[PDB]
DNA sequence: TTTTTTTTTTTTTTTTTTTTTTTT
DNA sequence: AAAAAAAAAAAAAAAAAAAAAAAAAAA
């Protein structure tokens, strides 16, 4: 088959070429005989024969009159399928401009011959003339001209002057260029020039010139002369059922322009005036305009129906398009959908299948059968017995049914989990019976929800149903390593209620010879379900090498664990079914009968955990009365001390004494502390309200209130949901987002009254709203991540390299978010890790760090791991295996093959449906810092002279647990390594206030302080003291503007005191609005403060940090390392120029005057210091700080949104997406290399060139990475297919046809729109073949 | 009847050489022009080729080597 | 509503809607990316191969099922030729290269 | 008086899954 | 009786990307 797609403009003559007659009327069919009428869209002797083997004339209707033409009409007999690839050609009488290649915002034409795009549409209306190679005698050769102004030209010159407008004009403009000469022009000039714009313009121009120079295009091929038309089937004429016919708008199209077109050439034949002839040809280029792509030039055409009618490029693009409808996905053969329902008795790995849908699904393989069983003499008859459905027909459907597995599909597929194959069993009625605990992976609830049953046909697809996408081999998601067969909401309280102890039940305290005992005295009656008693046990374990050795005791128990425990597997522990059994414990029962005995073992257990489970809820006959919500007996007690606070509050507010926001705040702290109050005495009276006896007064248990068992367990239930059915139900939100002053003190159990349920309706529609929208948002942002992300295949073994991120455990300020292990876990590393004993390593160079690993790391207490990240891999094409680390959803390192793009675009999108002072330590340890500065202030303490100074806990055990970030100018109580006691608050700072503390002592001198100049005159009457307060630039005379108030301490003989360490004076340039208390000739001290200067989402948050959207504030950061100074003030910004101590001094930047600074023009700075302050843009992170950076930040930010809903996300897949973000590098040199200076290049090409250049002695480019958003870093993608289905399908297209570019079919998406085998899954093998046969 | 293929992809890597190695071989089987090694118990050739391979009598090597002897 | 063998469409040959037309269900956009995910290519390559586009091969597997053979002859989907028809009715030509 | 940068303004894309009196 | 395209339509938010026009700010 063939390999690669090239697509390029198309010439006249290649139009010719692909057609096979031209069409020259309008008509279609005669309305008397339904027949192709002649040289119209439905033509017979161009577009092949209507009727098989037939001939439009019947003069030869036979198979061996093939190939022949006939006389009469001449039409090739052969199949009527051929009129589904013939094409014509139209003659225009005029040449017409290309829509596309016109109108597309990076007008190609626009910009081929450096013309306005204004100036050109003028030019195609007729407006005005152009002058065409006129000569240099008075006018220019692209120069226009108006009618008086062409007439004047024409009267000074009759010849040696030639001007001419339309299509006509801007043809044989195209036709006169000089692509090679005019190229190297250009380059000369743009060597020569300057100017970033015109050498930006210049660079644009010249690559379109170069890209046009080296395909085989012609820009003249750009203007329409001859108009290809779509085969006739393509555009159906059927006739509907009673003689109406239904047919598609682009015969309308067609019909128009070639009557225009017959118009056209009938008024050039009678030599009509030059005013009809124009005007014919301006309609004939709007016909063409709206045939080719409707509603982009003017107002789109309707029919008769007023609806703008659909062109080829509505065809081509948009939702509907062909290929997000007919390309992408497609319906699908051999398939069905119906309602689901529970069927608890089934397998983990078993489906139920309705029989009569059943049926049909798979009648070929009935067929089949029965044929190869000879049953049926031939086809007909057997389609004739499986409609009457006979009673033999079963039998051989069971026997298909047996071994052949049908993939389960719901709607909203968000995640691979969403697609699962099981075993059907037939099953009489119309409803697909699923296994319960599936349900949790397709978050399928049985409220209606409607799945899908396909069936796969080949051998392979069966094997692979089999192999990869059986339910039970998926016991284990995709985006963290917890499993998704957790028993989620009534096996769960079964098991709670069944496992658990009653203070005093039927038959306590006696001795059982095992679990057969336990459950034959339970189903007698004579012990309850759970009565503490005593039984032997026999517990297994495989300590030894793979062998079991058993150990049998008199555990203490209840008679419901001991029934419990005949299912759990031979090798778990008994402690693990030895407690109350919630939700928690359960799945990290099955968690560790996974990990400990492998797949089948624990697919077992899940199974019989789910039956035992539902028996045993049913044994209980958990109900829910209106005695089961006990609201306390202390809440109207409570409510009535709110409501004495809120009126003394209130009346205080009378007095004066109080403002309305302080008041506020005060009345919404009450009515939380009540509320919360309230809540407490609730649980109090829910939980352990439960009082009985055993040989003795009473004594106080854990209840058995069905909504505390419904609430404890974690099955359907939290203490959130409940203390609004007892407890009052807090406080309801308006419409602002505001909070009512007055809460609704009513719960479900009493019923709300109206005003109080009314204001519990804002909420609730807040939600649904909420709900609505996210749905959408998040099934785009899914889409465009694994549009992203859909080349990302793992082809390699290992990169062979040692770069990588540097994986430490995450501190939010407080306690530790997220441990190492977490984070680490499955993972290979990038160096040997070492004990803080470094005079050993600890763990070798590449080991997939696996649970042992992670406890060992533990043990010794290791606090950051350099691991190599995706982002870091080496590999062109995918990445190395090795790079990613454990499979997640496989307990081995990840196989050469997985579409982890895929996977991790799927895992980071799945949630998005589940989403929108002092210091204080916690913990005895040891204060360290990191990057700080400090000095002895006045008073003996230490303050901080440094910015980015990081405060750490450092316990005995050597090992950070708390982290704290300290502004500029934080006075320390203690210092670094004094061991300090919880609640201790080590440093203290004011949150207002910018100080200038000094690094100096002595006398305080005015220095270059002139008062109105640049200080003003007040007063602070409070105290008495005069302060001088610096005035603004916009308030300041101009005459002191240039001077820069200053603070330069001398001692009493008049010496200038230098700053300690180094020489220069110390002068502290202070900047406008600053306000200097101390006065001249007083004496400070090192650190004295001169002037106290003053001062979004969870789904949005995500969307902007993978599109990578500069932020509102772009706090800018320091460009290079060094001095900072300030140059020539401008009106609109302020001029900072940093200079290195040895570097390159000439960088300045311009900053807006109103942004706050935080250098005091004599602050060295490196690169990659905050110069302003506020959320960063990624692209400056990247451009600045690096890769490693901008990744940490990216993936750091988008957990810190995802944890903050409770979700968890592997980090893997954010960075898979991120090293997809960041995929395109610009070149700074170009090198011995052939690439343009500033051409934006596939980071892949650029570095397999120099690495390759380097193999040679020539010397490699340099090039700058560059980050894009995942819409603008999917949409400039080497291939131009991949990128023509997910985005702007006309920008694309016209791209791909001017460069002429060429894809190769090497990614996930072209070779799933040619329908060939994947790159990815099982086909990778093929594909390699593929290539190994390829150049061989 | 069969449930997982966990010693499957045990004894043969990848996952994706065993889905192949187990069509090739079911492949030959249907077609009526080989016959089966283990035993069938009504199974189909699907699942006796992944039984196969899971019991260890055939693999990408040993399926190679059975058809270049022929 | 469950489907086999009904009748196609007459633009990109494809099965038609669902229910009362006969049609089968929408391996969509979203049902594909639940494949690759896996390590799925013979099935997707069937599910948009030859269940609903390619012309002769859904003939050719209905015979090989019906004669017992599990098998197939992917061709190319119907609906890609379809696409490169649609855009040579434009002024860009494309093709296949081999 | 010309030229480059930066800013503004207009325009172009995207926005979930399935189920009828009048000329030839 | 077979065919056939004008209109005066007018309308939407929200958000963001990108190209074109306009205004500083010089030397
Ligand atoms: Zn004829
Ligand atoms: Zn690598």
């Amino acid at each position: 088959e063939f390999d690669a797609i090239k697509i390029a403009l198309a010439s006249p003559d290649m139009i010719r070429s692909w057609s096979f007659g031209e069409v020259k009327k309008p008509e279609t069919i005669n309305y008397r005989t339904f027949k192709p009428e002649r040289d119209g869209l439905f033509c017979a002797r161009i577009f092949g024969p209507v009727k098989d083997y037939e001939c439009l004339c019947g003069k030869y209707k036979r198979l061996k009159h093939r190939g022949v033409i006939c006389e009469k009409c001449g039409v090739e007999v052969t199949q009527t399928k051929v009129r589904r690839e013939r094409m014509g050609h139209i003659e225009l009488a005029s040449p017409t401009a290309h829509i596309w290649f016109l109108k597309s915002l990076p007008s190609r034409i626009g910009l081929l011959l450096d013309m306005p795009l204004r100036d050109i549409e003028r030019v195609l209306y007729f407006e005005s003339y152009v002058v065409i190679e006129g000569g240099m005698t008075n006018l220019e050769r692209q120069q226009i001209l108006t009618e008086e102004q062409y007439l004047d030209a024409l009267e000074e010159f009759g010849d040696e002057f030639d001007a001419k407008m339309g299509a006509e004009a801007i043809q044989a403009l195209l036709k006169s260029m000089d692509l090679e000469q005019e190229c190297e022009q250009l380059r000369e000039e743009l060597n020569e020039t300057n100017s970033e714009t015109k050498r930006k313009k210049l660079t644009k121009r010249i690559k379109l010139l170069e890209a046009f120079v080296q395909s085989g295009n012609k820009p003249e091929w750009m203007i329409l002369t001859v108009l290809p038309v779509l085969p006739p089937d393509l555009r159906p004429l059927v006739p509907l059922d009673g003689g109406r016919f239904a047919t598609s708008d682009l015969n309308d199209l067609y019909r128009r322009v070639i009557n225009r077109n017959n118009r056209l050439k009938r008024l050039l034949d009678l030599a009509a005036p030059d005013i009809i002839v124009r005007n014919e040809k301006r309609m004939l280029q709007e016909a063409v305009d709206a045939l080719l792509d409707n509603g982009r030039r003017g107002r789109a055409i309707t029919g008769s129906n007023k609806r703008p009618l659909k062109s080829l490029a509505d065809m081509i693009k948009g939702k509907q398009g062909r290929f997000r409808q007919n390309l992408l996905g497609k319906r699908v053969d051999y398939s069905g959908r119906s309602v689901i329902t529970v069927g608890p008795y089934l397998r983990l790995h078993q489906c139920g299948l309705p029989k009569k849908m059943a049926l049909e699904l798979f009648k070929p393989f009935i067929y089949g059968k029965l044929e190869l069983r000879g049953l049926a003499t031939t086809i007909k008859a057997a389609k004739k017995m499986v409609e009457r459905e006979e009673a033999v027909v079963w039998d051989i459907l069971d026997e298909v049914i047996r071994e052949h597995p049908v993939l389960l599909n719901r709607a909203p597929t968000l995640h691979r989990l969403g697609i699962q194959a099981f075993e059907p069993v037939l099953i009489e009625g119309k409803a697909i019976q699923l296994h319960p605990l599936v349900c949790a992976a397709y978050n399928a609830d049985f409220d209606g929800d409607q799945m899908a049953v396909h069936v796969p046909l080949t051998l392979e697809a069966q094997l692979e149903a089999r192999a990869l996408m059986m339910s039970t081999n998926n016991i284990l998601s995709p985006a963290n390593g917890e499993p998704i067969i957790v028993p989620s909401q009534d096996v769960v309280l079964g098991l709670y209620y069944m496992t658990r102890d009653c203070v005093n039940a039927k038959g306590e305290g006696m001795v059982l010879t095992g679990p057969k005992e336990a459950e034959r005295l339970y189903r007698s009656g004579l012990a309850s379900l759970h009565a503490r008693v005593k039984v032997r046990i026999t517990e297994y374990e495989k300590d030894a090498n793979g062998e079991l050795v058993a150990k049998t005791s008199l555990k203490d128990t209840t008679v419901g664990r001991a029934i419990l425990w005949m299912i759990v597997p031979k090798g778990l522990p008994y402690s693990i079914v030895n407690q109350a059994l919630g939700k928690k414990a359960i799945s990290k029962m099955l968690n560790t009968c996974y990990r400990i005995l492998g797949l089948k073992p624990t697919v077992i257990f899940a199974d019989q955990i789910m039956y035992t489970g539902f028996a045993y809820a049913a044994r209980s006959g958990a109900s829910v009365g209106i005695d089961d919500m006990v609201i306390p007996e202390k809440k109207h007690e409570i409510i009535s001390e709110a409501e004495a606070e809120v009126a003394e509050i209130q009346e205080q507010f009378q007095s004066g004494l109080v403002t309305a926001g302080e008041r506020y705040n005060k009345v919404i702290d009450i009515w939380a502390a009540a509320n919360d109050r309230v809540s407490k005495a609730m649980m109090d009276n829910l939980q352990t309200e439960t009082v009985i006896n055993r040989d003795g007064q009473e004594e106080k248990q854990v209840s058995f209130n069905s909504i505390y068992m419904m609430a404890d367990s974690g099955a359907r239930g939290s203490a959130a949901q409940i203390r609004q059915l007892a407890g009052m139900r807090g406080l309801m939100a308006k419409p602002d987002g505001s909070i009512i002053e007055t809460p609704i003190t009513a719960n479900f159990r009493e019923g709300l009254n109206v005003l109080q349920y009314f204001i519990s309706t804002h909420g609730a529609r807040k939600g649904l709203a909420d709900t609505a929208l996210k749905t959408a948002n998040s099934g785009y942002l899914t889409r465009r991540l694994v549009d992203v992300a859909q080349d990302l295949v793992v082809t390699e073994d290992d990169c062979g390299t040692h770069e990588g991120i540097m994986m430490t455990p995450v501190i939010e300020g407080g306690d530790v978010k997220e441990p190492l292990r977490d984070r680490v876990l499955g993972r290979v590393t990038a160096e040997d890790v070492l004990k803080p004993g470094t005079a050993d390593i600890l763990v070798p160079r590449n080991t997939l760090l696996h649970e042992q690993w992670c406890d060992l790391l533990e043990e010794n207490s290791v606090d950051a791991v350099k691991v190599r990240s995706v982002v870091s891999c080496d590999t062109d094409f995918g990445v190395c295996a090795h790079c990613y680390g454990r499979d997640l959803a496989r307990g081995h390192i990840i196989n050469k093959g997985e579409a982890i793009g895929v996977i991790a675009a799927q895992s980071i999108g799945e949630p998005g449906t589940q989403l929108t002072s002092s210091i204080q330590v916690k913990n005895k340890g040891s204060i360290k810092l990191s990057n700080v500065k400090s000095v002895v202030n006045s008073s003996g303490k230490l303050v901080i002279t440094s910015r980015n100074t990081e405060l750490k806990l450092i316990d005995e055990f050597g090992r950070t647990k708390e982290s704290y970030k300290v502004p500029y100018g934080a006075v320390l109580a203690k210092g670094d390594g004094e061991q300090v006691a919880g609640g201790e608050t080590v440093a203290n700072w004011d949150p207002h206030t910018m100080p200038v503390i000094t690094e100096v002592s002595g006398f305080v001198r005015f220095t270059d302080m002139i008062d109105g100049q640049t200080i003003t005159r007040q007063t602070d009457e409070l105290t008495g003291l005069s302060s001088l307060v610096v005035l603004d630039s916009a308030e300041r005379t101009a005459g002191g503007k240039d001077l820069r108030p200053a603070l330069k301490i001398v001692d009493a003989q008049g010496n200038d005191v230098l700053i300690p360490g180094t020489d220069m004076p110390a002068q502290y340039f202070l900047p406008g609005k600053a306000i200097v208390q101390l006065e001249d000739g007083v004496q400070i001290s090192s650190g004295d403060t001169l002037a106290r200067i003053p001062q979004t989402g969870g789904l949005p948050r995500v969307a902007d940090l993978f599109e990578a959207r500069r932020p509102k504030e772009p706090a800018i950061l320091a460009e290079i390392s060094g001095i900072v100074s300030f140059g020539k003030e401008t009106k609109g910004k302020r001029r900072l120029v940093i200079t290195p101590v040895d570097g390159s001094d000439p960088y300045e930047e311009m900053i807006p005057k109103w942004r706050q600074l935080n250098v005091f023009e004599g602050e060295r700075v490196e690169r990659g210091d905050v110069i302003s302050d506020g959320p960063e843009a990624p692209h400056d992170i990247l451009r600045l700080r690096g890769v490693h950076a901008v990744t940490r930040y990216i993936v750091n930010e988008v957990q810190d949104v995802y944890r903050l809903q409770g979700v968890k996300i592997n980090d893997k897949h954010i960075e898979v997406i991120v090293r997809q973000m960041l995929r395109k590098a610009t070149i700074v040199n170009a090198g011995s290399s052939d690439f343009l200076e500033g051409e934006q290049v596939e980071y892949s090409r650029v570095k397999i060139a120099n690495r390759e250049l380097e193999a040679n002695g020539k010397v490699g480019a340099t090039y700058s990475r560059d980050l894009l958003g995942i819409t603008k870093a999917s949409l400039a993608t080497e291939s131009f297919i991949s990128a023509a289905s997910f985005q702007e399908t006309t920008r694309v297209l016209t791209e791909a046809a001017v460069a002429g570019k060429r894809d190769e079919l090497r990614g996930l998406k072209e070779n799933v729109i040619v329908g060939r085998l994947i790159p990815a899954g099982t086909g990778y093998a093929y594909h390699q073949d593929r290539m190994r046969r390829r150049a061989a | 009847a069969r449930v997982t293929v966990q010693d499957a992809v045990e004894k043969i890597g990848n996952r994706f050489d065993l889905v192949l190695v187990a069509a090739r071989r079911a492949r030959q089987m249907q077609v009526g022009g080989k016959d089966p090694l283990v035993p069938e118990e009504n199974d189909k050739t699907t699942v006796i080729a992944l039984r196969e391979i899971e019991e260890g009598l055939i693999n990408n090597q040993i399926l190679d080597v059975r058809e270049r002897q022929e | 509503h469950a489907r086999s063998t009904g009748s196609y469409s007459l633009v990109t040959q494809q099965p038609l809607g669902g229910k009362a037309q006969f049609g089968g269900q929408r391996f969509g956009e979203m049902e594909v990316w639940a494949l690759e995910a896996y390590g799925a290519a013979y099935t997707l390559q069937e599910m948009l191969t030859v269940k609903s586009d390619d012309v002769n091969g859904r003939t050719k597997m209905y015979k090989n099922i019906v004669d017992g053979n599990h098998q197939m002859e992917p061709g190319m989907p119907e609906s890609f030729n379809v696409l490169l028809k649609e855009i040579r009715s434009l002024g860009i030509n494309i093709e296949l290269e081999d």
